[PDB]
């Protein structure tokens, strides 16, 4: 019924200038990043990489972004695309696309993995390695070698049950041979860990 | 309404650290337990460092310390253990503390081994009652292990946890429903929750049900209207800010309450008054809400002072009241005081079966 509509057209303004201040909100928002927002401390307590954590949170804001989008499209069906100020809705919701992007994170994660990870994989032979701690007499410590490798199998875990890509296979299959070999390091680093303490 | 009652807080151990999984006194009344987190400022303190505290006798001081070697990643009290508290940690091994023996450190810890839990544990519980208990310990890896509270060398009887394909299953904060059916639905990493059975050959994973995208963060059910209702409902919470509520058969059930302008960490909602679920935000937000009276808005609810990152709420068993769990070690102690049990409640049962017909 084209009656509903006059004070609808009525609102239109309100409603679209509304909508304006919440996607501005989440402009604020994603403009205060991950490594700055209460999320990063959050979702480190939850386990999840800075990796994960973050496109996560930015596929969060990409949904309610395009939820605005559908509120808006149930607004007038096609007049709020071209509307008064629906014009700049679609602006605004276009560059915010452009700033949630997470293609550039996969594609810095997939980089650094394959630009220094490369090695990093399958460091379990030197199992234990001596040190040199420069400080007071400049002691020296013990240290097993697993220490981001794990946080990458989370990593990969997460992007292949959360989205999914053509995830690096060899990476993949390094993580795998890094699993079949992490529970062993993990109660030798607590052995040493609490040797140190005793 | 939100009576706001008084706070449990302590510079000696709450040094900026982040308030973990709480639980409240299963045994005894209003003397809760509060897992904590590492604070990496400061390596020489323990990681994880849980305390308890004492409403019933109103005062300040953490009352008991507790600190294993890593970080507590969950943790609460023993079923009819009145000394004991169980513990789950970051890196895999469960622990187990004494009061009476005025030892700071656990005195049972669980083994590193393959048959035990070499990845951290978000909810490890107790099951049932004197002689219908266990200790059901569920890493992040996927295996679930019985254990009795005399042997923890070894898990009385243990399994994965696998869905039909052999991907594992991150769990985080699964929940057994009320009775210990042993059918305990379990809050995955991200979607696809599931209902998962002890006993028989079909234990473990029972189906998939997806209604939320974002990483969920824990889940919960609920008792009797008075013996009026089933209740076996259970209401999740994820990342992607709405909060789903679910049933035992279906797939993507009844609305999703989305609280906007927060990431949802928890959700737990009182038996008594059978529904008054409070979820939480990543800003100081305690938006609980009943869902007779209201439909999709929070019913008396509150912000939090300055900007906390809820992390993790519990109602005070058997009662009224609000623990609360920041991002930041803090306690805070809210209660509903004037959001009293309903009587013959069942309004809410009409309204959620109306809605379920949409």
């Amino acid at each position: 019924r084209p009656h509903i509509r006059g004070a609808i057209r009525e609102y239109q303004t309100q409603l679209i200038q509304r909508v304006k201040d919440d996607i501005e909100s989440l402009h604020d928002k994603f403009k205060v990043q991950y490594p700055q927002s209460q999320a990063c401390k959050m979702s480190h307590v939850r386990d999840l990489p800075p990796v994960s954590g973050s496109i996560i949170w930015a596929k969060q804001i990409d949904r309610q972004l395009t939820a605005y989008m559908k509120r808006v499209e149930d607004v007038l069906g096609k007049g709020w695309e071209n509307h008064v100020e629906g014009q700049k809705l679609k602006q605004d919701g276009d560059s915010f696309r452009m700033k949630l992007n997470t293609q550039e994170i996969f594609d810095d994660w997939a980089r650094k993995v394959q630009q220094r990870n490369l090695g990093v994989s399958g460091r379990i032979f030197t199992i234990e390695s001596t040190r040199v701690r420069g400080r007071t007499g400049n002691v020296l410590k013990l240290k097993v070698n697993f220490l981001p490798e794990i946080i990458t199998l989370s990593k990969e875990v997460r992007n292949l049950k959360w989205l999914g890509f053509r995830v690096p296979l060899a990476i993949v299959n390094k993580a795998h041979q890094a699993n079949q070999l992490y529970p062993f390091a993990i109660s030798l680093i607590e052995s040493v860990r609490t040797y140190e303490r005793t | 309404k939100l009576s706001l009652n008084r706070q449990f807080f302590d510079e000696r151990w709450s040094k900026h650290r982040v308030v973990s999984c709480l639980d409240w006194s299963s045994q005894y009344p209003e003397l809760l337990v509060a897992s904590y987190n590492n604070n990496e400022d400061a390596p020489h303190e323990p990681d994880g460092v849980a305390l308890v505290w004492n409403m019933k006798y109103k005062k300040t001081t953490p009352e008991y310390v507790f600190h294993c070697q890593s970080a507590v990643m969950s943790a609460t009290f023993a079923k009819f253990h009145p000394n004991l508290v169980v513990g789950g940690t970051y890196s895999g091994q469960i622990v187990l503390w004494d009061n009476r023996s005025n030892k700071r450190t656990p005195v049972q810890r669980t083994p590193l081994s393959a048959a035990a839990h070499t990845h951290p544990v978000y909810c490890v519980n107790v099951v049932g009652t004197q002689n219908a208990h266990n200790l059901i310990s569920i890493s992040t890896d996927g295996k679930i292990c019985s254990w009795s509270l005399d042997m923890l060398s070894h898990p009385q009887d243990s399994m994965e946890l696998v869905h039909k394909q052999s991907k594992a299953v991150a769990v985080t904060s699964m929940s057994f429903p009320v009775g210990d059916v042993n059918n305990f639905v379990v809050g995955s990493e991200e979607g696809s929750v599931y209902t998962a059975c002890r006993h028989g050959s079909k234990a473990g994973i029972s189906e998939m049900f997806e209604g939320h995208q974002g990483p969920i963060t824990g889940i919960h059910c609920h008792a009797a209207v008075g013996a009026v209702d089933f209740s076996h409902l259970f209401v999740t919470s994820s990342f992607d800010w709405t909060v789903k509520l679910w049933s035992t058969k279906n797939n993507k059930p009844l609305y999703s309450f989305e609280d906007n302008a927060g990431y949802v960490y928890d959700v737990m909602w009182s038996p008594t008054h059978p529904a008054l679920f409070a979820c939480v935000d990543g800003m100081g937000r305690l938006d609980l809400w009943n869902l007779n009276n209201d439909t999709e808005v929070p019913t008396a609810s509150i912000s939090v002072e300055g900007n906390p990152a809820l992390n993790r709420v519990r109602w005070t068993h058997s009662g009224r009241e609000i623990a609360v769990g920041d991002s930041e070690g803090q306690i805070v102690i809210y209660d509903v005081g004037e959001q009293i049990a309903v009587p013959r409640n069942d309004e809410w049962a009409r309204f959620g079966r109306t809605l379920a017909e949409i």
